[PDB]
RNA sequence: GUGGGAGAGGGUGGUGGAAUUCCCGGAGUAGCGGUGAAAUGCGCAGAUACCGGGAGGAACGCCGAUGGCGAAGGCAGCCACCUGGUCCACCCGUGACGCUGAGGCGCGAAAGCGUGGGGAGCAAACCGGAUUAGAUACCCGGGUAGUCCACGCCCUAAACGAUGCGCGCUAGGUCUCUGGGUCUCCUGGGGGCCGAAGCUAACGCGUUAAGCGCGCCGCCUGGGGAGUACGGCCGCAAGGC
């Protein structure tokens, strides 16, 4: 019901999921699909299969408002955050550039004992 | 700081003699305008100790010139003491 | 690969404005590069990195950037 | 007195009114410290290279002078009162070091 | 003394961007999160993910190093003021003014205590979910003291080079930081690695000595009992010598 024809596509890819949101050019998100959307449920969501299978969910809705071009962004390390990005340039939807985006801090906020 | 111009005021000043930039006299004058600036320095920044430190051997090496100067001739040890106002 | 301080002219270290060099000594990102890559010498590089800090407060040269690839 | 460098971003969108105004009270300023100006360099309209007061450029000014240094920190207390000015940066000034002589 | 030099040395004020959390708005559906798998938890009062705007606190990515500074503890954004130490060149000045150092005094990571602030993230105790034979734990979700600041205490440590300080002497090679020089290199002062002689029980040390000497301080005399008891000094307490 909107027409965008063209946006981005923000890929969140972590250890025990990978989502994929995709907005029109000003940032405003359209439709969106992740592991947990498709059947998956426990840690299957953070596979390749699942960040696969996703980003094609969200590909297809987003050709329900008619995209066509599409900027990919990647944020965060994990299972399949590549296989999300060849699974988007298949996906019809026509692959503008590919940017990595993934939010480093300059040493400010103290990590969980998990990460030290 | 303690620029040059200020430098050769106290050096001519407690010369024994024309020339002269390490006589006794001349040291513990340097020395004692450096213990000035530094202990208006440590009236505020209380809490500055490692600057703190330098001072402690300053005063350690004006009291050491100080001993000596005693020994020998104690004439210019009164004279010197005096004219900068210590013990 | 060549290194920087090899293929440039004769150019003030200490100067943060010129951006059109500073550049050069950036990465893809805003990053700063490493001596390896930059041919400096170990004096030259502690300087350079507090010039290029510098910029980096008048707006000139960037602290981070995106990285278009993979 | 030693020497000093003056760095002062402000708003690229002001007119000649508002951008004479500005200018000539950072001169006010910078009598009521005692700063005698040697040399000044002006680059105005420049592309900056990440949004500052989401303004995307930024207008470049430069003065080089001689002015006690116990009254710095407040100079520059005093310059960044104005809304418009933006940037403030005081640097000591150094000889120009070269490299690859 | 003069003239130069490098530096997360220290104190004060100021300041910049990234990220976390929280708030406001836009947009947008059904889950996010988390694990070896999970569940508590959070989500239709609309979360996670995305864009914009705002607030607050704490820590400084790349540079960054096997690096530098400091007596040790320890010190990383940037700017300015105050400021300490140290090194090199000149061979100018004083003329043994030196070394160590029982007491004393000052400094002394973290944790802990007092008063008042501050409180984003992290997180003892504790509240839960799991695991398990059991879980008073490792793993998961929350979370107070605290971590941060000001002022005053506390004086401990694997406070480590497990090597007290100063000096003289005794093959070199190589990597390096920083000065000077007639700038393949020479010459100092630091930081590493191989190694002559020699020392050492051996591992290993070896011009940064654990070698050859000299001066001075500290300390040791089998283990458990025990850094405990008593006494004393110190401390608000914990507790310390
Ligand atoms: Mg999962
Ligand atoms: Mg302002
Ligand atoms: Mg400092
Ligand atoms: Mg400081
Ligand atoms: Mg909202
Ligand atoms: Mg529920
Ligand atoms: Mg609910
Ligand atoms: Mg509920
Ligand atoms: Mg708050
Ligand atoms: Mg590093
Ligand atoms: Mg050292
Ligand atoms: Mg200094
Ligand atoms: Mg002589
Ligand atoms: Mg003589
Ligand atoms: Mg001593
Ligand atoms: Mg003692
Ligand atoms: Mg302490
Ligand atoms: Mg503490
Ligand atoms: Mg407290
Ligand atoms: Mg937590
Ligand atoms: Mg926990
Ligand atoms: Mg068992
Ligand atoms: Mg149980
Ligand atoms: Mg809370
Ligand atoms: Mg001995
Ligand atoms: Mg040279
Ligand atoms: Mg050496
Ligand atoms: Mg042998
Ligand atoms: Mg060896
Ligand atoms: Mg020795
Ligand atoms: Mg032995
Ligand atoms: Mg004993
Ligand atoms: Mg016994
Ligand atoms: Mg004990
Ligand atoms: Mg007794
Ligand atoms: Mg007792
Ligand atoms: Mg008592
Ligand atoms: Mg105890």
């Amino acid at each position: 019901k909107r027409q965008v024809a063209s946006g981005r596509a923000y890929i969140h890819a972590s250890y025990n999921n990978t989502i994929v949101t995709i907005t029109d050019p000003d940032g405003n998100p359209i439709t969106w699909s992740s592991g947990g959307v498709i059947g998956y449920k426990g840690s299957r969501k953070g596979t390749p299969y699942a960040a696969q299978l996703a980003a094609l969910d969200a590909a297809k809705k987003a050709m329900a408002y008619g995209m066509q071009s599409v900027d990919v962004i990647v944020r965060g390390t994990g299972a399949g955050r590549e296989q999300a990005i060849r699974a988007l340039q298949a996906s019809g939807l026509q692959v503008k550039s590919i940017v990595d985006d993934t939010p480093v801090p300059h040493n400010g906020c103290r990590p969980k004992k998990k990460f030290r | 700081p303690i620029t040059k111009e200020e430098k050769q005021k106290v050096i001519q000043e407690f010369a024994r003699f024309p020339g002269d930039t390490g006589s006794t006299e001349v040291q513990v004058a340097l020395l004692t305008l450096r213990i000035n600036r530094l202990s208006e320095h440590l009236k505020v920044h209380k809490k500055d100790h490692h600057s703190h430190r330098g001072l402690l051997m300053m005063v350690g090496q004006r009291r050491r010139l100080l001993r000596y100067l005693q020994r020998e001739d104690p004439e210019r040890y009164r004279a010197l003491i005096e004219k900068l106002g210590i013990r | 690969k060549a290194k920087v301080k090899a293929t440039l002219g004769e150019f003030d270290l200490r100067d943060y404005r010129n951006v059109e060099v500073l550049k050069r000594f950036l990465s893809e990102t805003g990053k700063i590069l490493p001596r390896r890559r930059t041919g400096l010498s170990a004096k030259e590089q502690r300087i350079l990195a507090k010039t290029i800090k510098r910029a980096r407060i008048l707006g000139l040269l960037p602290f981070t950037e995106k990285l278009v690839r993979k | 007195m030693r020497r000093y460098e003056v760095n002062i971003v402000l708003n690229p969108n002001l007119d000649q009114s508002q951008l004479a105004l500005e200018k000539e009270i950072i001169q006010r300023a910078l009598e009521n410290y005692g700063a005698r100006v040697e040399k000044v360099e002006e680059l105005g309209l420049r592309r900056l290279a990440y949004p500052i007061a989401k303004d995307p450029q930024g207008y470049f000014l430069w003065y080089q002078v001689e002015m006690p240094e116990d009254r710095v920190n407040d100079l520059a207390r005093e310059l960044r009162i104005r809304d418009n000015v933006r940037r403030v940066m005081v640097v000591k000034s150094q000889e120009p070091f070269l490299a690859n002589a």
